[PDB]
């Protein structure tokens, strides 16, 4: 026979291998594909779709439809935050179960720009200006508009175009970040503030909700496939 | 009936008369008649996400008002 | 150097053509089965059809593919006992045939005649039998083909196991199942699955005993025997082993189709046994 | 020796494999073929041959020559069925032991058109019109001519051409059906009715038989080879 | 002395610069002098069933009366 | 290493295999051949050589020089046989130990034409005509000249050409016969009769011997190598 | 790169030609075996024949194919006992020959002389012998070829097993049977299967003892010995092993055909033994 | 340095676009310097048996008297 | 992986094999060769060098410098031998420890011509003629000049060319001889005789020595490598 | 990068359309970068023994007196 | 898709019709798509040590005074 010499690795089963193997059903008459609508070629296509953020995970709102509603009101101007969220897309509880977060939990590393879009759901008669902010990490997390306004931000004017997008540009020391809470690869702070105040005329609801959505930009990628902690099978 | 393809090299060894540089290829020969027996080639295509991200009938121009 | 490659088994079947309403003297639906012919109709002969590009093929029901499987045709038992036994060391002798089991036999018997190369694969298993703690070292088995006329072994260790001319396989326990191929070895131009005749003509001028022979039997199918032994000498703890033989008919041609066996097999001929002749179950004529 | 590395699958015996192996009788002088009449190249050729259906499997007729005879008579017109059969070619008891059925029981999947041909065996003086029907599944199985007449059907006029063929066109949701009784891949209903009635003159038998045959069309195929339940070996 | 043949591909991977599309071939080399040692090629032929379905001496024209 | 996968047959020792193997004496200086007379290229060359038949295996003649002598005499014409032998070249006791028979006992199958040559060893003054016959199988074996004369035969006139050959043409149902006694592949009957009678003048021996020889023709072949029952080693 | 490929062994034998009635002075049937020739007849010389396209061939009876099989030529016993044994550890010594068994010997002896490369294959089996539960670890065997003149081992562990120049095979128990090839190594231009002579000329001027030697013996066939040992040190449970040696003569030529051995072998020469000289059985001259 | 030779095919599979017909070859490559290591090719020659069957000095013409 | 099938020989270690194996010191900076005088390419080059024969292995001379000296004297002519030696270059005790003999004891077979050269070490005033003989085997070994003179021989005249060579031409039945004492491959007899006598004038030593040397000719070869019995290691 | 070389054939099988005659070659491919890993080729050279058998300054003519 | 490269031969066997001399090459074929799976080629480059041994802004001329 041809002289051969077995190397290390011989007879192992690596579950990530990629080898040929004999067919148990030779000459099977395979059914051809049809052109089904909705084919997907890459998981990042799903990450580019806006999905809604469960912002309010208070003890009574978490795990109910109310977790998605951020309540605003026509109260006098304040510089205090409407919401505060950490840019940890696979591990902050508000982002980790969005479609982007749930795909990032099958990978160890993420990189690229993200975007947050907010939808105003008050009445047509309600007006207002809000400030949406992203502060890259390393300083006191913004708790007042004065600090949030110094980072990346969009001042949103509410009106006929119902929604507003803030892009979180990829700003990072490492070339990829971890998909777990980690200080070395921390991403910074997202916050929303009242810029002026919500104003309504009489006979109008004085309280209303905004909804927020997150999606990846076209420069976004992930790597190092891994199992997720989001499902388990006990016994 | 060999298929020769190129590798996308990540870490390159200090070498350009053998490894790192002068395109490193790899070889595949299928041993079976059934294509289900084949290894995966991983030479895969990407596509635009628009059928999910922009399924609207009238084209989205991002610099313009979405509602007009 | 490199060779590179008329209806084939994997070709798509014919498309359905669109066909519309009809009113004429053409009468595809009426026929006469007395002629011995089957009416060659397709749906457009009796209903309106649309056009359909047919992609299905008959690739998996080619003769080769219908038979491309190893089937168990026998189980041979052997052992290796202590030297102090009153009982002789068991070696096995099996007359080669596909008729000791039923599944491959029924498939081949869809046809009257066949030609094929034979692949034989051998699966070997062993076990202890006396509730003892004694041990045994890894066994080697000799599978010897003894063709008709060659001396059949009478003892596990007599001279016939020298195999100077018979082919033998020495198989080592625990390794991949043994395997060989054999050519089409029939003394005829095809193997006969059915032989309606005798091997002897009884003559008037001779006793009935002298002219007698079994119905349907002939050396058309005498292929000799496999003789199997454990080569290792006697061991204090007895080990018993089984050799399962699998037959795959490859490179196969077949002729003259037959109705398949519908009642249980009963010996190597077509005979049947009382109490097994009712394959069909009860179902009322106007019940779906 | 050439450095090699064993992969999974090494040393297994897959009974459906297709490898080379050494010859135990090298240089054997093989007997050449002769041109024997009747060579077969594909099992579906056998499925295209008409074989006779055991329609009447009553307790006293099953397993006798009488199971193949469907009795008709010159009785007054009725809309009630002469016979009712399910289009389950490998598992309805009337079809599963026909040559088509017995080949389909070596495969898991079947697809394509079928055809039923009936032979009238009354006297030449007997006349009549019958209605042969195929109703694709999903509705009440036809028990009256009124319903059977709404599906695929052939009205057979008895006469010098002794026989009549109804084609069961491949009409199915799946691209292949199972060769077992299964609702998801059910095939529908075959039935025969009196269209007018059998009429005979005097001095003529008033009762007579028809025989039915089934065969595959040229668009018929099977796949996924499997063992049959039609033979066994106990102990 | 290699035989190169094509595979009939059933499921195609997302690839046309390596797998699914640009005809996937496979290679066979026989290692033995005896042809009985060869694997089965499965490149088999079909035939018309007429010797069993229409063994009548005078040709069957299906649109015509079988008996005339 | 190159990814490989072991198939069935791996590690077996088939005694009929034909593989390469390492040399235990590399670069050995092999002695060259010389042209020795008598080289043989095929065992059937030996089968084509006439060797003498032990025709008379009676209890007192077997295993002695007398077994090769067939005794004739000048007795009055009879239609009764001088000798009777079955055409079973590897298993009839008179043929199986001839060179043809002993080579056929290393093979399972034989085919082709054979020939029997008889040598008259009486005095030059003795004359006679004999009939040598081959009757293909399936009828009563010839015991009288009347029956033997209906098959293949040669009438031998004794004279200056001392010997006479009868060819047994290959006449067989199977394409090869078994090298054991077997009815299905039986070969028929060889016999010799007095055609007129042996005649001698006075002062001449009235009894004398003939010797017979068998050899294969150029269309003769054997196959399926096997061990012989003609040698053994007890313990 | 690639090389691609006068009567050959697998060619079809000659066709039978059609021949009709004859009446003439041509006399194929009459002959004279006194000349030493065999009459070269074919059936058309003495009967009417039809035309037949002959397809049979003599491919399996070429010299190479007649001998293309490994045959057992010896069984060597070795063991590995406890160190406390009174008995020495058994290593085996076998003088290489094909004459210790009979089947290959009889086939080679259809000829007077031969030339071939030799393939040796080794099947190794082992077993426990004392009804004890103690165990043994997998054995390695050393098969050393000791050519004539080299020091034969006297103990299983003496210096000769260093094998600096003798070829040795270290075989691991339970792996594929060991195998090597050897060239044609004869000191003559062909191996002699029969040598009608002596190795010494007895001289008048010398004692009879000094000029004596065995009939038919010569170093033409002294090929040395195989020495085999279990390399593992002594173990508390004794294991016994057997090495079966199989010889296949490949790339073979043979000369001067002989009548085959017809009575039992009796030693390494052609001698025979009383009581074995009756190979033929009883059969009456006029009985079929 | 491959040797490609043809097989004499006995049983032919139903195939002439891969097996039975378009001459089936096999490949041999020798791995060892010593020719004794080689497998047997079995491509052997036959000869006329005359040196054993007709070793007479004056040629045998079978239609003629052997003794004349 | 590539389907493979292990043959016999797999995993064995044949000590005469010749395979590749991985390097334990990859990229080692090997020291280059220099042109050292005295390179040898074949062991037979050493066999072609004259080395001195221990001719006189008497109980008191063996293993001393005296074993190399063959003593002659000016005694009257005799036909009796000065020395007698067997042509068994690897096993006669006088030849087996010469360089030729010690190389032949690593091989099983030897073939070719040899040569013996004698050196006269008497005084310049001593004269004489000697007869050196080689008798190929098969007859009474020569013990008298009369018999030795009938074989191959050289008559040596002592004089200014001090030495004389007799060539032992390769004369053998086998194509190679064994390197052990063996009758079948025996080589014959070497002997030296006085042809006239040694003559010296007065005042001259009347006894003196000759020394003999053996070497292979250019047609000499050996084969089948083997271990020697000339070295051992006890325990 | 195969090396093809010829074998010196000792025993020849009865064959000249495959073995014994039409020069039998063998193939070697080195699998390792280090040449110490290579097998031995055994394609070796011989030389004249003169540096040991005739190391004299003035040339030896054997038919002549060595001392003159 | 074989890579053939040369070996730097250290000890040379007595051979120049097979080993030691006529450049001995070796062959590499990559079996995997990922270049991390590749063996090391060891065909590596050297460089001048100056970025560590002479990191001074104004060029060092060794025959000249270092300080001037
Ligand atoms: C060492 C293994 C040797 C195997 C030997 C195989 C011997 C030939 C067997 C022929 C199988 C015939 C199958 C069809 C039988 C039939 O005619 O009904
Ligand atoms: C490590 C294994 C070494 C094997 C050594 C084989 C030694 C040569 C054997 C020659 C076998 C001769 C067979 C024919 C004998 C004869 O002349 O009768
Ligand atoms: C294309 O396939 C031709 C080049 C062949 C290169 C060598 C093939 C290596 C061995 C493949 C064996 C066949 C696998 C069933
Ligand atoms: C055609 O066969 C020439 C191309 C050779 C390609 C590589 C062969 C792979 C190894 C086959 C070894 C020989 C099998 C007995
Ligand atoms: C001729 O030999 C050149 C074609 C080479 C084909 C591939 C060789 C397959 C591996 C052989 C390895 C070397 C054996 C010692
Ligand atoms: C020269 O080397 C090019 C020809 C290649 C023939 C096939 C090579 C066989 C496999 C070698 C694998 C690489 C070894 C590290
Ligand atoms: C270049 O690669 C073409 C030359 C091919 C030579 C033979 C290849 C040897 C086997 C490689 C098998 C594929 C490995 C996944």
């Amino acid at each position: 026979g041809l002289p051969v010499m077995n190397t290390p690795g011989s007879n192992q089963y690596l579950t990530a291998d990629n080898f040929q193997s004999p067919c148990a059903l030779p000459e099977f008459d395979v059914t051809p594909p049809i052109d089904i609508p909705g084919e997907v070629k890459n998981m990042m296509e799903l990450a580019e779709i806006d999905t809604m953020i469960p912002f309010d995970l208070s003890a009574t709102k978490k795990n109910t439809m109310e977790m998605y509603r951020v309540r605003l009101s026509d109260k006098p101007h304040t510089d205090d935050p409407i919401l505060c969220l950490s840019l940890s897309p696979a591990s902050d509880p508000r982002l980790s179960h969005t479609m982007l977060g749930e795909i990032l939990n099958y990978y160890t590393h993420w990189a690229g720009s993200l975007k947050f879009t907010f939808l105003f759901c008050g009445s047509m008669m309600a007006t207002g200006k809000l400030l949406v902010s992203y502060a890259p990490p390393g300083a006191d997390p913004p708790k007042k508009r004065k600090e949030a306004m110094l980072g990346t931000h969009v001042i949103w004017d509410i009106g006929l175009q119902s929604s507003c997008t803030m892009v979180v540009p990829w700003i990072s020391n490492t070339t990829y970040r971890q998909t777990i809470d980690d200080s070395f690869t921390e991403g910074g702070y997202i916050s929303v503030f009242y810029q002026t105040r919500i104003v309504v005329p009489l006979s109008t609801p004085r309280e209303m909700d905004i909804l927020g959505f997150v999606s990846a930009c076209n420069d976004f990628s992930v790597r190092l496939l891994r199992d997720t902690t989001h499902i388990e099978q006990k016994a | 009936g060999a298929q020769v393809s190129s590798q996308k090299v990540g870490a390159h060894e200090n070498s350009n008369r053998a490894y790192g540089g002068s395109t490193i290829n790899y070889t595949t020969i299928n041993y079976y008649r059934d294509s289900a027996s084949n290894a995966a080639s991983k030479q895969d295509f990407s596509q635009d996400p628009s059928k999910f991200t922009e399924p609207i009938k009238d084209v989205l121009i991002k610099t313009a008002p979405m509602l007009n | 150097g490199s060779s590179s490659t008329a209806a084939t088994s994997r070709d798509a079947l014919p498309n359905t053509e669109a066909s519309g309403p009809t009113h004429s003297k053409e009468i595809p639906a009426l026929t006469a089965v007395e002629t011995g012919a089957t009416n060659p109709l397709v749906p457009s002969d009796t209903v309106q059809t649309r056009h359909v590009v047919q992609h299905r093929s008959r690739s998996e029901s080619s003769i080769e593919s219908f038979f491309a499987r190893g089937a168990c045709v026998t189980i041979m038992t052997v052992d290796n006992p202590a030297s102090t036994t009153n009982k002789d060391k068991l070696f096995a002798v099996w007359k080669i045939t596909y008729k000791d089991t039923v599944q491959l036999r029924r498939k081949l018997e869809f046809f009257t005649y066949s030609r094929f190369d034979m692949e034989l694969t051998f699966v070997v298993t062993a076990n202890f039998t006396e509730t003892n703690n004694g041990h045994a070292l890894n066994q080697v088995y000799q599978i010897m083909y003894v063709p008709p006329g060659a001396p059949v072994p009478e003892k596990w260790d007599d001279y016939t196991w020298q195999t100077s001319s018979n082919p033998s396989i020495f198989y080592t326990y625990g390794t991949a199942p043994a395997r060989i191929s054999v050519p089409y070895v029939g003394i005829s131009n095809a193997y006969s699955h059915f032989y309606d005749g005798f091997s002897k003509v009884p003559l008037k001028d001779q006793s009935a005993a002298l002219g007698d022979s079994l119905y349907g039997a002939a050396s058309l199918n005498d292929f000799g025997i496999l003789a199997v032994r454990v080569v290792n000498d006697h061991n204090p703890t007895k080990v018993t082993s089984k050799i399962r033989v699998y037959l795959k008919p490859k490179h196969i041609r077949v002729w003259c189709p037959r109705p398949p066996r519908a009642v249980a097999y009963y010996g190597p001929g077509v005979d049947y046994k009382d109490g097994t002749l009712t394959p069909l179950s009860t179902k009322d004529l106007t019940t779906y």
